[PDB]
């Protein structure tokens, strides 16, 4: 099996001279075959902040990271790494990773206090913004990297296990595993792209930590991957929180397209920053199109109902049910990263209240449905999942209205065994 | 059945 | 590779129009192609607790699960999922799950309040028993599942190291994993029972949990294997407890007979229930025989 | 697969009528075919020590392992075990493990205090040194076994996780496990079609995973040498997330240092011990990678963490190494040593009995080292690299030639900014 | 820039 240079969101050469080396929420680089030499382009989003800039590479550079405060750029073969600092006020610096005989630097991540190396051989080699190496360590052959702070995702290939990967801690004194070599259930590619998965076999279109610190992943299924209760070895769960295919397919009105295509750079909250390839290629290409919005989607909606109901409208009770799993989902990530890491942005905290409210009124809705149908049983068995006291209050409003007094005594127990709690 | 008038009642809260 | 509708103790059509689609210690279900459409017959050993019934299947269901207090039924291309409570008390609910292309539902199963659904692309649908969902998880290819209280025992295939086990507890917190995609020890397939290993590819005959909350598995091999504590990662192993080609040896006399086979049903603490099968298949058909049990 | 008998640093026949059974710091161990039966050969590094001894194997012996007071002996397809003390206070005893059908031993293992032995099925069975069993346990297929006084490292094979290890004690009453079937990431053998009238073939079908050898270092900690050859050490495995394997030699690379340079075939290492920074070795010259008859005087090999690229040294210029670029190695190399060597006295204590004065003199060159690059950094008015440097820093004196690097070179922002992190340990000391 | 004298004086200590 051949290790490819990986790289977020980087695109193939194919038929022309240039590509993207790698792409997220900060910018994209691309790079440009200058006779024996290539041209390197660093731009950004936010043209306010940092300033678009460019340079010769006479090195080659396949593989690249970019982050806030630098910019990490990688060879393949000879193992020449460079950090370039966004601010000219720090200082670029250079240097080259040992490499075995065969052995290939397969991806390379970098934050403002850590870069990272990994090989083919399972060579992991990290060091501070300013090039002083901390350890080097020896896993399973890496094919993929990314890192935020001070913790790096990693994902593994093995001949026995297929893709695993690893989750741990750069501390200032050791590396600590949240999770080591755990299965990776992302699926693999099973062609007009054939040049794309000659450049990347996994099909791994990119993968980053959310803004909230969650990992994820984005594969060739075009399914938004995230680990939830990774701080729980045991509890650890892998969510399909959006189908790309499906959005388009709701954005066409309901119809099969074959020339739109969603390549990711981040995920921030709820919403999947993107850009929305038109074309042949399922990859980007010059110029970059402006980047889009896609909001995510729990994948529990079928094809053949959406068409029935009739961009496509969705039917309130049946978007209930996705925004009843989709705050459920989002709530308990948000909750476990405040109640362990704390805030990062500032608005945390009415993030998750907001949420909250709209995990109790999308399931008042549902109970409403549940109220109508008269099925008293559906409807109990929703008011339990009800968070707030205030919500449970509600329930018995619209269980008066509608005239099923047995459901009202019980979710009346509900809200006095709560209250039993409460004197405790 | 309508409920809009009871959500509107629980975001006041 | 193909992803076979996998359910419990199941039989093929084979050259008949007729067939079990599961079959436990509860009962048996069985589904008959007739004119135009289906019959679904669902049956209880223990007639004076539960009413048998049948009715007309108009989406020609090829998955099912059967507790002790509903049935539950799966189509594996159209993703049409029904349960149905034993009682008329609760009412019976459908749904559709969403399927990728080429992605089939493998496997269904269900207990008094959960219902899980399990597909060939790996994703994992877990519900209340009124539909309400309540997570979706994406995990390696499945193949079988099996479920009892809140506790779920799922096989799963990979490309690379074959077969695998996942053990689980789905509850009030959040799913807890004991077993995260583990070896499974399980003897895979080595004629006239040809359309057997066609309709069960992996030769999982049944799998269920004990009435003591362990893990079983019942092979082509005919070996009982009982996963034993499992709450703890050192020293959980495999038990092959019951060899069923030994036992039936012993009631011949002594005597090799290739009429005589061994349909799984349930663990009861002490005996393994059982269809004793009398003829060419190793499958049981129809009239269905009395249950046995055999000592362990 | 097939699961073949695995003894530290063992040889195969090969193309000749002997070989040897296993190899480390205390001494070798061979064995020659004498017609129908064997002679087996027991010697010394230390001939002061210990007399060298001989015997004839009626048993066909394929396993063994030694140790400073026995040696034991294995037989992987009858189950034949025999141990033997090297003192004639204690007798010889024989036993016969029990094995199912195509169930061979695969690796055995003994200290002065513990006897273990591992089979193809994952039976792993332990006695103490006469002969008293443990009780028995299930596992994973083992393939390779190693022990150091109470304590065993154990590597397991599947088709399914592939390499594994687990570290255990073997106490009084039961075995306690620190790690339990962890992955081994030990690089496997590449074998090509062009390897099949290869010379050094017979090693592989001899030992298809290509662990030369494994072993416990001097201080206790788990090492394992593979066909990469490079050294492997088990750093923080008393801390299960936090267990690390680090690669801290790689012997080509050395090889390629001591020929000034050069591209080398017929120069192999054969690793026998660590024994703190040192490997000890056979350096190995020929065909075949490993060691023959007679044997060579072992060699020494001090370990050199994984960061010097061939071209660099070349232009710098046995090897000559710029102190610039030996510092970086030297501070890496410390820190290591310095955080395994910490680990084992707050846990174990001392051993031999200078271990103190030992990791004392470590911690001295790395912040010595650490100063060099200090240097370099305010050499090339890089503040802030320097700065990052500083807090790497142990002791209070070290900050000290800091603040005297730092005001030598006149930056006198760097020197307040010292300062600070003096004040910093300080307020933190006081809780 | 030697740094060999302020070396020396850390040996010491």
């Amino acid at each position: 099996f051949r290790y490819m240079p990986f790289s977020p969101a980087g695109t193939p050469f194919g038929f022309t001279d240039r590509r993207y080396l790698t792409m997220n929420e900060v910018g994209y680089v691309s790079t440009v075959k200058n006779s024996e030499q290539y041209s390197i382009t660093v731009s950004f989003f936010d043209v306010g902040r940092f300033r678009e800039y460019h340079f010769e590479d006479l090195f080659g550079y396949d593989l690249c990271f970019l982050n806030e405060k630098g910019t990490l750029f990688g060879q393949s073969k000879t193992g020449q790494i460079q950090y370039r600092p966004h601010d000219s006020i720090h200082s670029n610096w250079t240097k080259i990773i040992p490499l075995q005989a065969g052995e290939r630097i397969t991806s390379v991540a970098a934050t403002p206090v850590r870069v990272i190396v990994g090989t083919s051989l399972g060579y992991f080699r990290s060091f501070n913004q300013f090039g002083v190496p901390f350890a080097v360590e020896k896993t399973s052959p890496i094919v993929a990297l990314t890192a935020q702070n001070y913790r790096v995702f990693s994902v593994h290939y093995s001949q026995f296990h297929g893709l695993s990967y690893s989750l741990s801690e750069l501390g200032t004194s050791s590396k600590r595993y949240y999770k080591r070599e755990c299965p990776l259930p992302m699926s693999l590619p099973n062609d007009a792209n054939l040049d794309y998965y000659n450049f990347n076999p996994m099909g791994i279109k990119s993968l980053f930590f959310s803004s909230y610190g969650d990992p994820c992943i984005f594969g060739s299924d075009n399914t938004l991957l995230l680990l939830s209760k990774w701080r729980s070895p045991e509890e650890s769960k892998w969510l399909p929180i959006l189908d790309s295919n499906m959005e388009i397919w709701k954005m066409s009105g309901g119809k099969e397209t074959t020339d739109i295509h969603v390549w990711p750079l981040a995920l921030a909250y709820d919403t999947l920053n993107c850009i929305l390839v038109k074309g042949k290629h399922i990859w980007p290409e010059f110029p970059l199109p402006l980047p889009s919005e896609m909001e995510i989607r729990m994948p529990v909606f079928v094809k053949s109902k959406l068409l029935e109901e009739n961009e496509i409208q969705i039917p309130v009770s049946m978007a209930a049910e996705e925004e009843y799993l989709r705050s459920k989902v989002l709530s308990e990530l948000l909750t476990d990263t405040l109640e362990n890491d704390g805030e990062m942005y500032g608005n945390e905290n009415e993030v998750l209240a907001a949420l909250n409210g709209a995990y109790d009124k999308a399931l008042l809705r549902l109970f409403a449905s549940a109220c109508s149908d008269q099925n008293v049983e559906k409807a109990l068995s929703l008011a339990h999942e009800l968070k707030q006291d205030r919500a449970l209050t509600a329930a018995v409003k619209i269980s008066e209205r509608a005239e099923l007094p047995s459901l009202v005594k019980k979710i009346n127990n509900i809200r006095e065994a709560r209250y039993e709690q409460q004197l405790k | 059945i309508n409920i809009d008038d009871i959500l509107a009642e629980l975001d006041k809260e």
